[PDB]
């Protein structure tokens, strides 16, 4: 039922931009976290981006604030991010990913953790030619 | 009196793994014929005991822990064992002697749209320690940078709920486990079979 599909990336001059989308299809949980995340080659896979699905609050990784915008289409459940700015060092393979919010003590956090995501999408390759 | 084994297995509602409930069961007779010749149990394993051999052993005391994980983490309950609920969560020594029994409970612990109250702990400084339990919910520095509060990017609240939906996958479906274990101390013993 669940599928993540990303879509967009490819090469880019440094300065280009790049717009990501991830299509989010057969997601039924009430409340949740989608979250953008980064390969470089030999490195972990960390997090990019994260987004709420209750009211579209935003966090960002330090290395990428300012410069990438996560955003969600509910029409469409298709989250986007838009990279502007692009550098060498942004040379990845991205993936969107989806997690359950947590809930406890009457409140609920909305959280991209790179080792708790239940959800992955295929990925797609983002080179900024240096 | 007979073991109270039913207050255990078929308690109505389970505890999230990272806060494991422990209920230590001594002075009874223990049939342990109940538990085996079910066979509504998806996982029945033993380490160092045959459950045929515990008909006829005796025991100081006998601790019944149950809580809720999922299907694809019960392998995480055995020693010599690491993924998020072997560290984090629920240790098994690696000298255990005990059966660990598990089933699906899909059908009791599932919702539409997700049951947000049954959690594990995804962060953690360091691997628990056997049968240790840590119920704290700080929140969790990832990087070096610090944490006021959960606001930053790297700053984790420590557990993370399931979020157990009836159209998961067998392995993401919702399953009560619970975890026997046999002490035999120098001691009178209080715990034996039929
Ligand atoms: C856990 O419960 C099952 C089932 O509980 C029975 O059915 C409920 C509706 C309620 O009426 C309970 O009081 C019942 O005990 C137990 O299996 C039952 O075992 C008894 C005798 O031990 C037997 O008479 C019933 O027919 C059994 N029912 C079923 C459905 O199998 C099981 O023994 C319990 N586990 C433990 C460890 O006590």
């Amino acid at each position: 039922q669940v599928q993540l599909q990303e879509s967009g990336g490819g090469l880019v001059q440094p300065g280009g931009s790049l717009r990501l989308s991830c299509a989010v299809s057969g997601f039924t949980l009430d409340y949740y976290a989608i979250g953008w995340f980064r390969q470089a080659p030999g490195k972990e896979r960390e997090g990019v981006s994260c987004i709420s699905s209750s009211d579209g609050s935003t966090s960002y990784a330090d290395s990428v604030k300012g410069r990438f915008t996560i955003s969600r289409d509910n029409a469409k459940n298709t989250v986007y991010l838009q990279m502007n700015s692009l550098k060498p060092e942004d040379t990845a393979l991205y993936y969107c990913a989806a997690t359950p919010a947590t809930y406890y003590s009457g409140r609920y956090y909305y959280q991209c953790p790179a080792g708790g995501m239940d959800y992955w999408g295929q990925g797609t390759q983002v080179t900024v030619s240096s | 009196n007979l073991c109270p084994f039913g207050e255990v297995f078929n308690a109505t509602r389970f505890a999230s793994v990272y806060a494991w409930n422990r209920k230590r069961i001594s002075n009874c007779v223990a049939d342990y014929s109940v538990l085996y010749n079910s066979a509504s149990f998806s996982t029945f394993k033993c380490y160092g005991v045959s459950p045929t051999k515990l008909n006829d052993l005796c025991f100081t005391n006998v601790y019944a822990d149950s809580f809720v994980i999922r299907g694809d983490e019960v392998r995480q309950i055995a020693p010599g064992q690491t993924g998020k609920i072997a560290d984090y969560n629920y240790k098994l020594p690696d000298d255990f002697t005990g059966c660990v029994i598990a089933w699906n409970s899909n059908n009791l612990d599932s919702k539409v749209g997700g049951n947000y109250n049954y959690l594990y702990r995804l962060f953690r400084k360091s691997n628990l320690k056997p049968f240790e339990r840590d119920i704290s919910t700080e929140i969790y520095q990832a990087g070096s940078t610090p944490c006021n509060g959960v606001e930053g990017f790297n700053c984790y609240f420590p557990l993370q709920s399931y979020g157990f939906q009836p159209t998961n996958g067998v392995g993401y479906q919702p399953y009560r486990v619970v975890v026997l274990s046999f002490e035999l101390l120098h001691a009178p013993a209080t715990v034996c079979g039929p």
